[PDB]
């Protein structure tokens, strides 16, 4: 067998897209702008643009659904204590920083930062009748959110997401996780300070690593890039003939008869409702696949940053010990902190121990043994400790188990007997 | 929507102005979403507009042996 | 387009997911892997899913051929139906269907005199031809425009397949699960992965 | 109440798609085929490729 005898530390981060952005279209001045000969003859085409607009207004509503069930899910707004002492653990660079107006954290405005006479190319797509609804949440209330779950999990444990907020001091919740892990809580009281070295190192660590690096965060990219193509192709979706002599239509209407101008505006009006139609579903699809990220966004904020995840890989790499949110454009990112194993050591073990002629088996632990003598130790952990009857316990004869071995079972009560 | 109304009471906030609510200092649960963490509602036999509120407010009494 | 891994990387793959999953237990998969014996990992997880240790080391035999019985059974039960991989080959069979009804989209007159173009130019003039080569062009541009969006869904479709698939392996082959029949039917004790074509 | 006295050992098969096949079109040669005058006409109409 292989015993670890030393542990790490070890931050991770993941990026997570959550939202996207809200648009409306406005259909006559997009299909002709401001053309009477228009505004009269697309009218007896029915009407294309109620489901159109009420599509759209799903989709920017959903949004707001989106955003509000990933990141509203406390009653109260908690707040941490004005000193900062928590065990040795430096929480600083995480906690909102009161001097930026912006009440935020040393990490959120790195990822603010990252993502990113003349006209802008906002202005130009406005002015064909596209427009941009603002999100109802501003960033200062996603920020509030954020800093009142970090000060909630830092105070309470888990105890706040499932009733009333219950305080602890912090060497007591992390011992508390160790053992849930499946390590005993004597090896965090005596170690501490190397975990606490161990994981603020890991948090300047990840400070370096997003600063350095400024590819990281492609997917909300990518979302943002999507939207500004779509956009782009649908602006010049209007300068093509779509089988008609020309695509300006003052000129139509000028140089020739209104008979045949009747059916050049009759194919420029199908093309672009097309179009319209193309870019609607695309959207549609789109506002789909944004929904389930966030769905998916929503359950992992829900099972690790309020409790404690026994799945494996869900909340990180290794054993899961906790995690912090932040806020980014357009998406969340999760800091998850877990507890990998080091330092292995080769060990003979035995199925069982025949003493007295009775076949005994470990309580909790595993047996092992240095060569000589014989141990009973946690398994994630080597901790040796000599074999008694209080850690183990004894069941039938020694002659059916295979691999048995002989030893001894050292009771401690004879010995107070004899004196 | 999106225009500014000094070219169209009268409020000018983000997502445009808004015509015929009064605006007030005070902050409740949002009943009717405007946007830009504006909501309105109707209150007082009046519309009124107002920020939304985060919930409510706490504090944890945390010591290193409680 | 061919893949870019190719069926023995992927046998490569699963026979080191196999061999990990064997020869360490569930260490492998969170950290530097730990060689344990086969019988101990068994006790360690019958203790799991809540007995006791000395159930296994006294009946070591009878697991042993009840498991060796299965893995025998399997092996006929898959050789003898076939309406067992019936997902893998709905998927090829409407990709290939798909792809036939795009082809064969092309013989259809669109509302025109003629599906081929020699004809109309070397027998119309070149005004009629104008409209008719614009039917034609509006006719194949929606049949190719709706092609790529059934793409689209049917890969929507796969992925989310595909990410139910992945979070399975996680959890299940590389770990101990106690999510109730997400892993099998009863009390989950172990997984082993397997490739299939797509 | 009831007590379990026996078990039994059992293997579960389960089968899950992950990919689909991968596919390429080109506009020119679907659209018109080998008449150069269709190209021509047709890189007038827009850029759907
Ligand atoms: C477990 O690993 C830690 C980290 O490497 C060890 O702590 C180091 O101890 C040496 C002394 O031999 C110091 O010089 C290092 O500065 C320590 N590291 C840190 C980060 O403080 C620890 O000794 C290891 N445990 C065992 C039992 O070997
Ligand atoms: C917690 O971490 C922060 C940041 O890593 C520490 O702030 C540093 O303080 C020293 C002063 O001794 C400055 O020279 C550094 O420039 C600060 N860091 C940065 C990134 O500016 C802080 O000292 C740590 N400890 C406590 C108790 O807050
Ligand atoms: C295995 O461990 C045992 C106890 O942990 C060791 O036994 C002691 O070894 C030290 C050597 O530093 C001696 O001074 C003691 O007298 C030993 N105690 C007894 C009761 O014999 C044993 O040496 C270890 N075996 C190794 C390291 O091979
Ligand atoms: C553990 O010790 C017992 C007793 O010291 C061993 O049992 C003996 O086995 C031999 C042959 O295997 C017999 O001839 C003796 O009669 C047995 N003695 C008793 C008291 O039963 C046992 O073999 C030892 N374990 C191992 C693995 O050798
Ligand atoms: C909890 O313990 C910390 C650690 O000693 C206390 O913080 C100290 O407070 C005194 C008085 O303000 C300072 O002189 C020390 O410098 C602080 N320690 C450190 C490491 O800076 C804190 O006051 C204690 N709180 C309670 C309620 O007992
Ligand atoms: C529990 O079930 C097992 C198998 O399901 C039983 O083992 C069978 O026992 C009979 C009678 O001894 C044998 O004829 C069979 O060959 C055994 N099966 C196998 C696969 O070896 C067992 O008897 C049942 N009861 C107990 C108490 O174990
Ligand atoms: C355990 O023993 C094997 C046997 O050769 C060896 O290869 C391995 O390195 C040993 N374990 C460690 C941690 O060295
Ligand atoms: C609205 O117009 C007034 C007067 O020109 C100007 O002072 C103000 O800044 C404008 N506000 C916006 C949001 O455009």
């Amino acid at each position: 067998i292989a015993i670890p005898t030393n542990f790490t530390i070890s931050v991770t981060t993941e990026i997570l897209p959550v939202s996207m952005t809200k648009t409306s279209v406005d259909c006559t001045m997009y299909i002709c702008g401001d053309s009477t000969e228009c505004s009269n003859l697309l009218l007896q085409y029915g009407s294309f643009c109620t489901q159109l607009k009420r599509a759209l207004t799903g989709i920017a509503v959903e949004q707001d659904k989106n955003t509000q069930e990933v990141f509203a899910q406390v009653k109260q707004i908690y707040k941490t204590p004005p000193i900062k002492y928590f065990g040795g653990f430096n929480f600083s660079q995480i906690l909102p920083d009161p001097s930026k107006p912006s009440k935020r954290s040393p990490i959120e405005d790195l990822l603010f930062n990252k993502v990113t006479a003349a006209r802008d190319l906002i202005c130009a797509q406005k002015f064909k009748g596209l427009t941009v609804l603002p999100p109802l949440l501003t960033d200062e209330m996603i920020a509030q959110y954020t800093s009142a779950l970090l000060a909630g999990t830092i105070t309470s444990g888990w105890t706040f997401g499932a009733g009333p907020a219950l305080q602890i001091p912090f060497p007591m919740q992390m011992a508390y996780r160790f053992n849930g892990i499946g390590v005993t809580q004597n090896v965090l009281y005596e170690n501490q300070k190397l975990i606490a070295n161990q994981f603020n190192s890991a948090i300047g660590k990840i400070q370096d690593s997003l600063s350095s690096t400024p590819s990281a965060l492609g997917k909300l990219q990518d979302v943002v890039n999507h939207n500004a193509q779509a956009l782009n192709t649908l602006v010049k979706q209007l300068s093509s003939k779509f089988g008609a002599i020309s695509s300006v239509l003052n000129d139509i209407f000028s140089r020739l008869d209104p008979p045949e101008a009747e059916v050049q505006i009759d194919r420029l009006i199908t093309g672009r409702l097309q179009s319209l139609q193309t870019y609607v579903t695309q959207q549609l699809i789109r506002a789909a696949e944004i929904r389930a990220s966030a769905n998916l966004a929503a359950t992992k904020m829900s099972e690790c940053v309020l409790g404690q995840s026994k799945r494996v890989d869900f909340c990180g790499k290794g054993y899961h010990l906790m995690s912090f949110p932040q806020s980014a454009p357009h998406g969340v990112v999760f800091l998850h902190v877990t507890y990998v194993p080091a330092q292995e050591k080769n060990f003979t073990t035995a199925p069982a121990i025949c003493h007295d002629g009775k076949a005994h088996f470990p309580r909790e632990g595993v047996f092992v043994s240095n060569g000589t003598h014989w141990f009973v130790t946690q398994r994630n952990f080597y901790e040796p400790q000599i074999i008694t009857t209080d850690n183990t316990f004894v069941s039938g004869n020694c002659d059916v188990v295979i691999g048995i071995v002989n030893n001894t079972v050292y009771d401690p009560l004879q010995p107070e007997l004899d004196s | 929507q999106g225009v500014n109304c000094t070219e169209v009471n009268v409020f000018q906030t983000r997502a445009g102005c808004l015509i015929g609510a009064e605006y007030v200092n005070n902050s409740y649960e949002c009943d009717i979403p405007i946007g830009a963490g504006i909501c309105a509602s109707y209150q007082t036999q009046s519309i009124i507009a107002y920020t939304m509120s985060l919930g409510a407010e706490n504090s944890v009494a945390y010591s290193n042996n409680s």
